[PDB]
């Protein structure tokens, strides 16, 4: 009825003496730990340990006391990783004091460690007495041999390294460029959380850190001209492209950059009521087909020159864009017309005119394509939505060409086979057309009410076919299952009326016949167009009826009350958290677009496309500057935390004291 | 490995 309590793990019991003596030194008793460290030398453990582990130097060590320090220093050894400890607790007079059971792991140096604390004095005390970090690799022998060795060891000691390379403090003191070492080794970092799955939260956190620090130092700019050198420093603004390629979002959306990028795009246009702003834009593209040509003719004149302003380069481009998607509009209407009986036509003359803008279109998506290289192409999402509506284009031109050269004579529409090239052509047409439509929401990013709104859509659409695997799957289940129960009852298209079999039909039938047709009937009942009679029979056998019945309602329960409702559930969440970054990521999609409107390269638009020590001095003297402020402004905004100012009064009372003695 | 160098 009860519980002995005992120590299970006894530790060795210290002495009366060696307790007095670990009492007196916490205590601060200078008188009595001297008499008792005398009397122990001429009597004679000075290298006890309490059970809490800290030997006397380490007991002095958290007291923040020097004279004890000194007092043992100079009788005892067994240093140890007293100077560890001092590092930790970050005291500038114990760690200098060092230099002139544990609980650290073993594989930690003093630099390692000091660069953890982020200590930027601690940091300078130490790099002057010229110590080194060892560089990680990135696979060889030596590498495979310590991790069959000890695997949680070296991924701590490699977890350590990175720790102790991205202190801010560390690539301020001894990075040549530290904003360059901060994007290389924030990219590397973020690298390696995709590797490292285990410990992908650490490796994010520094990545962070790094860009967080890079963005900080930007932030120490005082003058237009300190930044025009920050971002025009090359190893044309080289280094926003830099950055641009390493995703630093944050670095460059920065309220000053984003002010030096306005002014270089809205050149030529000062104070830039919105009724004049749209009248001006719609002016100005009415007339891009005279500045295309002044451009052709003449660049040295001034009409040429100012076609090269980008905004107005974007404005033609729209406007062109605009022309081809109208004159599109105006073969939907069907104008001309065809006699719909000849089995290959000629072409009309709206497609005649409308063959320039498909040629300029893969001139200039071949051209960017060649210039950029695969992998460039590849990571557009754009580039592959333009290379599937050229490559419909392109096969709708050759089917009109194949079409023509085969058939010379006309025939009714009635007659012809369901693969008669003409049709094909006319359905790739159409299918262009709507893809071409869509290419608009591009443009949205420009814009800033739209565009926020364009780059958080992108942004969801990864969990949309999340979900939409698991409604296909569950889809092919149930269509399984009814056309397993449902495929002994088929009859024939001549058996119906209007000899029509389906459920395209004026009255649905054989609506769970075949597996493409039962796949096409359960598609279309999550929008409510698939009738209730179409699970009945012409035998009338009650049983399989009602089980039919019940399979389509257990579908439809499932597939509407549940896995819609979650779906709006897990959007919800997800818009939650892309919120609070929507304006950051819509400026890094602003500022990219606007870049592509700089050069000189595609100035002409689609249809008429047809037709060096000094700079090294001057980016070290601002780096020296913003390096300095850095380290000034986050210690004063660490003095939200400092009323340690009465602790350095007695360290003042300590001093007089000295002075009396 | 990388040799740390800050650049009466
Ligand atoms: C990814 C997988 C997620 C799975 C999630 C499952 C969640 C729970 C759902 C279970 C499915 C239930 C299947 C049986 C009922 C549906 C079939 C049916 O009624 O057959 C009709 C057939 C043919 O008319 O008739 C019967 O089976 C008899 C009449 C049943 C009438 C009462 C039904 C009670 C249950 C109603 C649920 C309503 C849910 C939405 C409420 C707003
Ligand atoms: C449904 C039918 C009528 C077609 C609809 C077309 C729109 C989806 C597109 C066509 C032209 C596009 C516009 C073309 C150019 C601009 C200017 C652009 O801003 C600027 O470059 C100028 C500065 C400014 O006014 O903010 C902002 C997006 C916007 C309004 C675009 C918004 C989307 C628009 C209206
Ligand atoms: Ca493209
Ligand atoms: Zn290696």
């Amino acid at each position: 009825d009860r519980i002995p309590l005992q120590i299970v793990r006894a530790e060795t019991e210290l002495s009366a003496e060696e307790k007095a003596f670990l009492n007196a030194v916490e205590k601060g008793d200078y008188a009595t730990v001297k008499q008792a460290l005398q009397e122990a030398e001429i009597y004679y453990n000075i290298n006890c340990m309490d059970p809490l582990g800290r030997s006397a130097l380490l007991i002095a060590i958290e007291n923040e006391n020097l004279e004890i320090m000194e007092l043992l220093l100079n009788h005892s050894v067994y240093v140890g990783d007293a100077l560890l400890y001092a590092i930790r607790k970050e005291v500038v007079g114990a760690v200098e004091l060092l230099l002139s059971f544990s609980e650290f792991t073993p594989d930690i140096t003093p630099i390692m460690l000091a660069a953890h604390t982020n200590n930027y004095e601690i940091i300078k005390l130490l790099v002057q007495k010229r110590v080194t970090i060892p560089r990680p690799h990135q696979n060889c022998v030596e590498c495979v041999s310590s991790s069959e060795v000890d695997s949680l060891r070296h991924s701590r000691s490699r977890l350590n390294i990175y720790k102790a390379l991205a202190s801010p403090s560390l690539i301020a003191l001894s990075s040549e460029d530290p904003i360059l070492t901060a994007f290389r080794l924030g990219w590397e970092l973020k690298e390696l959380s995709k590797v490292e799955n285990e410990f992908k939260a650490e490796y994010e956190e520094l990545s962070q850190q790094c860009k967080l620090f890079a963005k900080d130092l930007l932030d120490q700019a005082r003058s237009s001209r300190e930044l025009e050198i920050i971002l025009n420093h090359r190893d044309d603004l080289a280094k926003l492209k830099v950055a641009i390629k390493y995703h630093q979002k944050e670095f460059v959306a920065q309220p000053n950059c984003q002010q030096l990028l306005a002014t270089l795009w809205y050149d030529g246009f000062p104070g830039w009521h919105w009724v004049v702003k749209l009248l001006t834009c719609m002016t100005i593209g009415f007339l891009f087909p005279m500045l295309s040509i002044a451009y052709l003719i003449s660049p040295r004149s001034n009409l040429g020159l100012f076609i090269k302003k980008p905004f107005i380069k974007f404005i033609c481009h729209t406007a062109s864009y605009l022309t081809f998607l109208f004159m599109l509009l105006l073969a939907s209407q069907h104008i001309v017309r065809t006699d719909l009986h000849v089995q290959g036509p000629p072409p009309t003359v709206v497609e005649w005119m409308i063959l320039p803008w498909v040629l300029g279109f893969i001139w200039g998506e071949i051209k960017e394509m060649w210039d950029g290289g695969f992998t460039e192409y590849i990571h557009d999402w754009w580039n592959l939505m333009d290379f599937a509506m050229n490559s419909l284009y392109l096969a709708t031109i050759s089917l009109k060409i194949v079409a023509y050269v085969k058939y010379n004579g006309s025939r009714p529409r009635e007659e012809w086979e369901m693969w008669h090239p003409t049709l094909i052509a006319e359905a790739l047409f159409a299918i262009s057309n709507i893809l071409s439509s869509l290419r608009l929401i591009s443009l949205f990013t420009a814009n800033s009410h739209l565009g926020p709104l364009q780059i958080s859509l992108g942004r969801m659409l990864l969990d949309i076919l999340k979900f939409l695997f698991i409604y296909c799957l569950v889809l092919l289940a149930f269509a399984n299952g009814l056309n397993q129960l449902y495929f002994y009852y088929e009859t024939r298209a001549i058996d119906e009326p209007n000899n029509c079999k389906g459920i395209r039909c004026e009255k649905q039938n054989n609506a769970f016949s075949t597996l493409f047709e039962t796949l096409q009937s359960l598609f279309w009942s999550v929008f409510g167009l698939l009738n209730l009679y179409v699970t009945n029979v012409k035998a009338r056998h009650e049983f399989t009826e009602f089980v039919g019945a019940t399979m389509f309602g257990t579908y439809n329960v499932i597939s509407l009350v549940v896995l819609l409702n979650m779906l709006i559930a897990m959007m919800n969440n997800s818009y939650q958290l892309i919120a609070d970054h929507a304006d950051i990521e819509w400026k890094f999609a602003r500022t990219k677009l606007w870049m592509s409107y700089f050069d000189e390269g595609g100035t002409l638009p689609p249809p008429f496309n047809i037709i060096s020590l000094i700079q090294n001095q001057h980016y070290q003297e601002v780096i020296r500057n913003l390096v300095k402020r850095y380290v000034a402004a986050m210690i004063r905004n660490s003095k939200t935390h400092e009323g340690l100012t009465e602790e350095n009064f007695k360290e003042l009372k300590q001093d007089i004291s000295s002075f009396r003695y | 490995v990388m040799a740390l160098k800050d650049v009466l």
